[PDB]
RNA sequence: GUCUGAGAGGAUGAUCAGCCACACCGGGACUGAGACACGGCCCGGACUCCUACGGGAGGCAGCAGUGGGGAAUAUUGGACAAUG
RNA sequence: GGUUGGCUUAGAAGCAGCCAUCCUUUAAAGAAAGCGUAAUAGCUCACUAGUCGAGUCGGCCUGCGCGGAAGAUGUAACGG
């Protein structure tokens, strides 16, 4: 449950430490993000000497939400976290390193190199 | 006969056309009268070797006699020398070429052609929530002012300008006191009659606009303005509105007036690409050539600065490249397109470095 | 076994009525299959690289091997198809009527396949139903002997087969009819050599991309086009630059290594020694001195008309087109010959080319002229100099 | 020690020899006469790689050699015949 | 048919524009009333002959009509 004035942990490595959602997209008055959802932030902590400076505005996807994904069988799936991976301009990732674990719903086909990177794929 | 349709008339035999580059501010121009004597050195050598000794120190002497009075600290960004026998044109010019030295029939007016070809004349309209100007503007210089005695104004039925914004709630006077808060629909209302005004004197002579304020002030004017397709740009940061001489605000336009034209160049691929897709573009020179010589050259896209020899011959329209630019070839080939598209009743347009491809520095749209 | 083949000559001189005839004679066997005669004279059209073709790709099989036979319904469209190869034809049926026999379409048609580099012609006369006579017949096979001779082709022990297709279609049994096509497969799977394959023909890969990798050197991709690679194979770089000797040191595909690189499979390969910046796109790999790098050479070129999307105008020369060799475009320089100013579009000719850097070419090899990527001819190398 | 310098000095510490410290980075020890161990162990980390995704492997500042950096510095050699 | 009238124009060929409206085979055919072409080309028209057979063609004035005619609580512009 992700929404507009919001910080997201970054989950891969580009550079960025903290960003925060600046638009949930798909929709014209689209409330909120979950995860595998697309939004569009803004970085606001970056690494020195980084691949994304602190202030660009770029896309992201959410990949683990502290309100959590709820499965089939009725099993929710929390963490303590909010994360995000950083996208290009075609909404792919732009990530060599993956940090922590990913749900499933990333399973598809623009992000697979984030769950094939990373540790663990609930 | 300093001027582009005097250069096109005059054909002399020989006919040298010598560019200077020169610069604006000390001691940058220190190296000025050494350019000027070192391409008049290249220059009296060709004539020597291509006509005779007579005719080298004839031609030599002519342009001698004009450059020996010459300041040389009002130079412009180049130094164009136009020189025959019993005639030499000394004109400064505010473009950039490069350093060459043209010997032939005509008097390699490429430049100038190029220059006339960039030129704007717009109008300027200057808005604040007090009264509003209008300038009307050809490329760096202000034409007029339209004051009380311009007589463009003469027949007018809206208020001419300048139009002072005496509305009823400036002075105090009619009704609707401060509390109802109608002031944004007061200065959208006087910023209509305004643009009542600007659409009475345009419809007489059809210039595009800039338009000069506030970032509210022009944005209520775009919310009102009865033709918002003739605007061109919008000009926020400009200063002193009111006392500001009309030159100045002539000056503050500048960068936009620029961005226009370069709006106006990438605006030309597509009339490219409508070319190339009707078959209707010609990109060889050889083809370039011989098109604009039989006089099938509608539009000529010349990529800034290109610059080719050739060995041309028109009896039979065949142009192949040169070696050495020392057999007899025509120094600038390019310019002799130019100089054919303009003639068979065509447009030279002098396309940037970035929007032009390096390695396809030409391009005509043709007439069939 | 696979063969190109096809039947070239005059128009209405039953080109697509004896390619009926070789299904259905085929079909004999079930090798081939009864073919209708406008199911194949409506040829279907593929605007392929931007040359519109209508071409007919029949397709019978014998004892030896199976067939792949080419027809055209027009001129330009058989002129197209030899130079574009679409499918290059190693055997070409010259389709000759028993009467008015060597008209300018067979003319021009014979000096075509020499050009193009169809390496072997086996002659068909048919209409031999509408001529009663024999010395006529004789005469015939004399002319078109010696127009085969006059353009290298060996004529003098050309195989000639006389029959009649629409007699071949109906059924008789006489030797102007299915004994004709029968012999004429004959001559088909005989005097026709087997073809080389991709992977026999001597190794060459045209580069695409130049890569490099820490530890293991420069890694040059492609597709190769002929022949194998394999690890301690001595390699050369041959193209845009000089010629560069180096040595192979490894094979790999999605950063797995192969056991050789073979021919139609897009391989990469290593380098010994090569710098990142000392081989370039446009180059190719080649087995030492099997090819070598030329500027000026001779080339049968067609020039699209307009109804290809083609160009609006005429050929002269001293035009400067761009050149599209199998990776790369290189500016290069039309010469005509004496007596030919004007080339006329829908036409084609030989011209003299001179690239402005060398290409590795061979006497065979195709391409592409184009200007601002429109597609203004095609054209097939027919000689090379230096 | 080296260069320089008449010398005194000045500058320097390649190749050879002595001593010291280090062995991808941080830490701990084991075994052993001797190590807190260059081609040993354990834990942690960054990076690179394999994987069936559960897990694993590695450290040329040894000799060759590669990529890179650079103005610039070599062979992916032979033999234990000699001295060790 | 002279003939792509002359001029102008890159081109102006009946048909961008300016100056005349000429002659010939004629039953008739404009130095052309349109479309078309970059210019030509091409398709029409004016005009004449043929076929069929009886009324027809175009202006002017007058009366009554048609379109032009889109708004906000509900028909809502004959009181019904
Ligand atoms: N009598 C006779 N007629 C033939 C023969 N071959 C072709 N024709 C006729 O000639 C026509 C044209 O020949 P076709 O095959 O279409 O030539 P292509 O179109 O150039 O390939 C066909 O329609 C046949 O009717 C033949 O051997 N004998
Ligand atoms: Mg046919």
């Amino acid at each position: 449950m992700i929404q507009v004035e919001s910080m997201l942990e970054v989950a891969d490595n580009s550079g960025a430490r903290r960003v925060q959602c600046i638009k949930v997209l798909g929709g014209s008055h689209r409330r909120y993000a979950s995860v595998g959802d697309i939004i569009k932030v803004t970085v606001k902590e970056a690494i020195p000497r980084g691949r994304v400076k602190k202030g660009d505005v770029m896309n992201a996807v959410v990949v683990r939400t502290k309100k959590g994904v709820r499965r089939p069988d009725g099993s929710v799936l929390r963490f303590d976290d909010n994360a995000a991976v950083l996208l290009n301009q075609n909404k792919a990732p732009i990530a060599t390193r993956i940090f922590g674990p990913v749900t499933r719903e990333l399973r598809g086909d623009q992000f697979m190199k984030i769950v094939s990177l990373a540790p663990e794929v609930l | 006969k300093a001027t582009l349709k005097s250069l096109r008339e005059t054909k002399a035999n020989p006919a040298v056309s010598i560019f200077v580059k020169t610069h604006r501010e000390h001691p940058a121009n220190d190296q000025d009268p050494i350019a000027l004597k070192n391409q008049l050195k290249i220059v009296e050598e060709r004539l020597t070797n291509e006509f005779d000794k007579r005719t080298a120190t004839t031609i030599l002497d002519k342009i001698h006699a004009e450059t020996k009075e010459y300041n040389h600290k009002y130079n412009l960004d180049t130094l164009a020398i136009f020189a025959s026998v019993d005639d030499v044109q000394l004109i400064r010019m505010p473009l950039d070429t490069p350093e060459r030295v043209v010997i032939s029939n005509r008097f390699a007016t490429r430049d100038l052609v190029r220059d006339m070809a960039s030129a704007v004349h717009y109008y300027t309209v200057v808005l604040t929530r007090d009264k509003a100007r209008l300038i009307e503007a050809a490329n760096d210089r202000v034409v007029a002012e339209f004051d009380t005695d311009n007589a463009k104004q003469n027949n007018m039925e809206g208020i001419p300008f300048p139009i002072d914004n005496n509305g009823l709630y400036t002075t105090g006077d009619g009704g609707s006191d401060r509390s109802a808060n109608n002031e944004n629909s007061y200065l959208k209302e006087f910023f209509n009659q305004v643009d009542k005004s600007v659409q009475e004197l345009w419809g007489e002579h059809k210039m595009p606009l800039v338009i000069v304020g506030d970032v509210r002030n022009i944005s209520y004017y775009k919310e009102v303005c009865d033709r918002p397709e003739n605007i061109i740009a919008t000009v926020s940061n400009l200063t002193e509105l009111e006392d500001g001489n009309a030159q100045r605000i002539i000056d503050g336009v500048q960068d936009a007036v620029e961005g226009y034209r370069t709006s106006l160049h990438e605006a030309a691929l597509g009339e490219i690409d409508k070319a190339r897709g009707a078959n209707a573009l010609s990109t060889d020179l050889q083809d370039v050539y011989r098109a604009a010589f039989q006089g099938a050259g509608e539009t000529l896209y010349v990529r800034r600065g290109y610059i080719q020899a050739a060995k041309v011959d028109e009896d039979a329209q065949t142009l192949t490249m040169a070696d050495a630019a020392a057999d007899g070839v025509t120094d600038d080939a390019v310019g002799l397109i130019i100089e054919h598209v303009i003639n068979n009743g065509g447009k030279a347009v002098f396309m940037p470095q970035e929007m032009m491809s390096a390695d396809q520095p030409i391009a005509l749209v043709t007439r069939y | 076994p696979h063969v190109n083949v096809g039947t070239i000559g005059h128009v209405d001189h039953g080109k697509t009525t004896l390619t009926a005839a070789i299904a259905t004679v085929a079909a004999i066997t079930s090798g081939g299959e009864a073919k209708d005669y406008a199911s194949i004279d409506s040829a279907p059209e593929e605007k392929a690289r931007g040359i519109t073709i209508n071409t007919s790709h029949v397709e019978y099989d014998t004892p030896s091997r199976h067939y792949a036979h080419v027809d055209c319904p027009g001129h330009a469209d058989y002129v197209k198809n030899m130079i574009t190869g679409a499918a290059q034809m190693d055997g070409a049926i010259l389709v000759v009527s028993a009467t008015d026999g060597p008209m300018p379409q067979t003319r021009e048609h014979i000096l075509l396949s020499r050009q193009v580099g169809v390496p072997y012609i086996v002659v068909f006369m048919n209409k031999c139903d509408m001529v009663d006579d024999e010395e006529l017949l004789e005469l015939v096979e004399m002319e078109v002997r010696e127009l085969l001779s006059d353009y290298d082709f060996p004529g003098d022990d050309t195989p000639i087969v006389k029959g009649s297709a629409t007699e071949a279609l109906k059924g008789s049994q006489e030797k102007y009819g299915q004994p004709a096509v029968v012999e004429l497969l004959n001559i088909l799977d005989t005097y026709i050599p087997e073809p080389e394959r991709d992977i026999d023909k001597a190794f060459l890969m045209p580069i695409e991309d130049v890569f490099s990798i820490s530890g293991r050197g420069t890694v040059v991709t492609g597709r190769v086009e002929s022949g194998i690679v394999k690890v301690g194979d001595e390699i050369e770089i041959v193209g845009i630059r000089d010629t560069q000797k180096t040595t192979c040191t490894g094979v790999e595909m999605f950063r797995k290594l192969l056991d050789e690189g073979r021919a139609g499979e897009n391989c990469g390969v290593l380098l010994r020694g090569t710098k990142r910046e000392d081989v370039q796109r446009g180059q190719v790999l080649a087995k030492p001195g099997s090819i070598t790098p030329h500027t000026k050479f001779d080339a049968e070129v067609y020039v699209l008309s307009k109804e290809e999307g083609g160009r609006h105008t005429p050929f002269l020369n001293g035009y400067r087109p761009q050149f599209y060799f199998r990776t790369t475009d290189v500016t290069g320089a039309i010469q005509l010959q004496d007596g030919t100013e004007m080339v006329m579009p829908g036409d084609n000719v030989e011209m003299g080319v001179e690239l402005i850097h060398p290409i590795a070419m061979d006497k065979g090899l195709r391409f592409a002229i184009r200007e601002g990527g429109r597609t203004v001819g095609a054209g097939v190398v027919a000689n090379v100099n230096v």
